[PDB]
């Protein structure tokens, strides 16, 4: 999910993933990457008709968003709005306001997510500081120090806030494999399976629709077979990825996707409404790459672990996890830090109390001096009535005289 | 505004004066994202003097969010608000 | 180049010799090991050095005592350096 | 033992980067024999400028510091005294270092050497007693604080006799001494120096303090601080003379009476 209200609180006339409500008014309109839940307003009939009655707003995205978002026919009135940037490449974006002739200028760079085809990092600068927005990132430990548009001279460039994706942000996701070893695994289950027989096939319950394919591309290059899609237009200026996918239902690797996908593997049969070649029977194992299953495991797993005689589950996140992002908040050691998103278990508070000792608050102060006047007892009640005797005791002291003025 | 030690307070302010913003949508859409904010702002609190302090705040005769629905119930361009306001409210 | 001030080296050694014996940086340690080193050296060629005149070597008996329970302690350190330089010398 | 001088050099050099105490010993070291070197080498009058030039350097030293690095403080004072012709440094000077680098001792031993050295060569021998005597009130050393009050700061009868009534702890007798000759006028041999009046109230606040007579020792304590007969409170942060003497005994006062 995205908790993101598409709006930066240094730069709000902005928004980044979120068009709904209050983003209507702004100025530039910024997309991570292709996914759902973070195009919400994006096909609003408010923003189709704002769209036909301005010419400065555009919408900046990565080159592969632009190609995934144009191909589908609901988003295809963008296609005069879109301008595509170049990542490592820091423009210079003129927030126009339509109205008034007022202008602004803000420097934007966009740095690499590997998370799907076309996610990047959205790192502003201007008058309010630098501005880092971290939509869906996926990095290893280490990894952060690498990043070359992050510092500068050497050092880690001076970020104010830092609105980073903390979908894994809790003690139950701690360290999440690599996405190689998945890939490893995935890849031996699968030749290990259809090495047998042309009629054993491996299903691949994918439910993101971007985001895995570089297993497909891997898979493909490892074992000379074409993985089965429902639709491959999208990626037709993509040609790494387009020679690894096919249409035709007559391979063995299959990702192909349905709302009642479920019941059909149940009933052997793919997706696809294939459920057998030349009357012979197809054998069919399913492997579901997801995160979530394995965050609630009580004992130790392992990366593809067997729910079945003919079930696998297959430990593949694009998020990072909970160590990764506390390496990454550290190390950029920023003076705020926001969460994206918020986890299923976890709620807002503890999110923010685990990435607030993270952040650069490393100031300090003495409590205000409170005072203290007009003391609180005005009479003297400890006065005696000075009644004595004068000759049990010694004479008294006399006072003393001082004349020295200095 | 400048009671900013206490944001419910100063969001309390900003949202009664939108109500004098000539009624139209962008004041709607202010004055929405100002209740979303007051209201997640009011869930998280935990602490019961706080707690105590934003519940007397929210609910005071002059600024708070009743006598803000009973002045913009006459106001069609404000039916979102009221619906977060009474939402918040459950 | 053009004078010789006069120094005495024993009021360094039992600074010298509690650095080497107990100091927490490294750098810090292994110069003093190398300047205790040196100056062990220096106590040797001193009382060595016979006086042509009237007067005999000065006894470093008192000096002997205290130091040479450090050189023993150092020889036997956890140390690796510190230890192969002080074995030899021990 | 065929070391060469650079292996003995290099190593004391090295540890002197990184242990004050070492560096505060081999500057010493190395700062006296130069000194004894000279002799043997240059004339009378170019040491003599040598060693004014020295003395001013270290009265800079000790005139501009604000951390008052025990270290340093000890090594410029040590490198005092054993020269004779830098014992004159500032008195003053000289406490103000030790009091704030808790190096008493040492300033003890300064004036000591400068007391005994330089007596045949305010008069300088009462300032440098007065901070003696102060360097021995800060460490708690009241019998020699008596006898130097006794010997070299007491000049009449009156101070002998209050002295002697304070030694048996009688100071109410003491306080009244000591009100007596603050408030004397008609002196037949001499008017009192100004360290023995000084000396004569800070006794007289000491008693007051002993005798727990609040009132007396908050009228003491502030009677002297201004011109005005109800005295401004504030006028104490105006001199760290005040800061340092009538400070802690007005505060202990008014607390007392709260
Ligand atoms: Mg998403
Ligand atoms: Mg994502
Ligand atoms: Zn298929």
């Amino acid at each position: 999910m995205s908790s993101f209200e598409g709006q930066m609180a240094e730069y709000p006339t902005i928004s980044i993933d979120r068009f709904d409500r209050e983003n209507l008014r702004a100025r530039a309109y910024f997309l991570s990457h292709c996914h759902k839940d973070h195009m919400k307003g994006l096909r609003a009939p408010t923003l189709k008709r704002r769209l036909e009655c301005s010419l400065k707003v555009y919408l900046y995205c990565s080159p592969v968003t632009k190609e995934l978002l144009l191909t589908s026919p609901k988003y295809r009135f963008w296609k005069k709005r879109i301008i595509s940037i170049e990542i490592e490449t820091p423009t210079q974006i003129s927030l126009v306001d339509e109205a008034s002739g007022e202008k602004e200028e803000i420097v934007v760079t966009l740095l690499p997510a590997g998370h799907c085809p076309g996610s990047v990092m959205f790192l502003f600068q201007g008058n309010n500081g630098t501005v880092l927005y971290t939509g869906d990132f996926r990095l290893a430990q280490g990894e952060a120090a690498r990043m070359e548009l992050l510092h500068s001279g050497g050092r880690v460039k001076d970020i104010q806030s830092v609105y980073l994706d903390t979908t894994f942000c809790d003690p139950r996701f701690y360290q999440i494999p690599s996405r190689e070893e998945c890939l490893s695994g995935v890849l031996e289950l699968v030749r290990s399976w259809i090495t047998r027989s042309p009629y054993h096939v491996v299903w691949l319950n994918c439910k993101a629709a971007y985001g895995y394919e570089y297993l497909f591309t891997n898979l493909s290059e490892e074992l000379g077979v074409q993985v089965h899609v429902n639709k491959l237009d999208m990626f037709r200026n993509m040609p790494e990825i387009l020679h690894h996918l096919t249409t035709d239902r007559n391979t063995q690797i299959h990702a192909c996707r349905h709302p009642k996908a479920e019941e059909y593997f149940q009933w052997s049969k793919l997706p696809c409404g294939i459920t057998s070649r030349n009357r012979i029977p197809l054998h069919i194992i399913s492997i579901k790459p997801s995160t979530m299953w394995f965050g609630e495991r009580s004992r130790k797993t392992n990366v593809i672990v067997r729910t079945g005689e003919s079930s696998y589950r297959a430990c593949f996140s694009f998020h990072s996890s909970y160590s990764e992002i506390k390496d990454f908040l550290s190390y950029l050691c920023p003076v705020n830090a926001y969460p994206n998103v918020i986890p299923v278990g976890t709620t807002m508070d503890k999110v923010v109390e685990i990435l607030k000792p993270l952040c650069r608050s490393s100031q300090s102060t003495e409590p205000k001096y409170k005072p203290l006047g007009k003391l609180k007892r005005a009479r003297t009640v400890h006065r005696d009535s000075e009644e004595e005797d004068d000759y049990l005791f010694d004479d008294p002291l006399p006072i003393p005289l001082r004349h020295k003025v200095p | 505004m400048a009671g900013s030690g206490a944001g419910v307070r100063c969001s309390l302010l900003r949202l009664q004066e939108t109500l004098s913003a000539a009624d139209r949508c962008g004041a709607a859409l202010a004055g929405h994202q100002l209740i979303r904010g007051l209201g997640q702002e009011c869930v998280l609190s935990s602490s019961p003097a706080v707690l105590a302090l934003q519940t007397s705040l929210v609910f005071s005769r002059d600024f708070g969010l009743l006598v803000f629905v009973r002045k913009s119930l006459n106001s069609i361009e404000f039916r979102e608000c009221r619906e977060e306001i009474l939402k918040f409210l459950c | 180049r053009e004078m010789k001030p006069v120094i005495f080296l024993d009021v360094f050694l039992p600074r010298v010799t509690e650095l080497a014996l107990t100091a927490s940086d490294r750098q810090t340690k292994v110069a003093a090991c190398e300047l205790l080193h040196s100056m062990v050296m220096f106590m040797l060629g001193k009382a060595t050095q016979m006086p042509e005149g009237g007067q005999g070597a000065p006894p470093m008996y008192q000096l002997y005592k205290r130091t040479f329970p450090v050189l023993l302690r150092l020889a036997c350190d956890v140390d690796q350096v510190t230890r192969q330089l002080y074995e030899p010398l021990v | 033992i065929q070391i060469k001088h650079s292996s003995l050099i290099t190593p004391l050099q090295a540890v002197a980067q990184r242990d004050p105490i070492i560096a505060k010993q081999l500057f010493s070291s190395l700062f006296s024999g130069i000194l004894k070197e000279m002799d043997k080498f240059k004339t009378l009058s170019e040491k003599n400028n040598i060693t004014q030039k020295l003395l001013q350097d270290f009265n800079r030293f000790l005139n501009t510091t604000f951390s008052f690095f025990p270290p340093f403080v000890s090594c410029i004072q040590d490198i005092s005294c054993q020269h004779a012709a830098l014992l004159s440094l500032d008195p003053a000077a000289v406490s103000a270092g030790c009091l704030a680098s808790l190096q008493q001792p040492v300033g003890i031993r300064l004036l000591e050497e400068a007391l005994l050295r330089l007596l045949p060569a305010l008069p300088p021998d009462v300032l440098r007693w007065v901070e003696l005597a102060k360097l021995y009130r800060s460490i708690g050393e009241y019998d020699v604080l008596r006898g130097i009050f006794t010997s070299e700061i007491g000049t009449k009868q009156i101070t002998q006799s209050a002295l002697l009534a304070e030694a048996r702890s009688d100071y109410s007798e003491a306080a009244k001494q000591y009100d007596e000759a603050l408030n004397k006028q008609d002196w037949v041999d001499g008017e009192p120096t100004e360290a023995e009046k000084d000396f004569w109230e800070l006794a007289s606040l000491d008693c007051y303090n002993h005798l727990a007579e609040w009132k007396s020792l908050e009228y003491c304590s502030t009677a002297s601080i201004d011109s005005e007969n109800p005295p401004d409170l504030n006028k104490i942060w105006s001199e760290p003379f005040y800061q340092e003497t009538y400070l802690p005994y007005m505060i202990r006062s008014k607390l007392k009476l709260l």
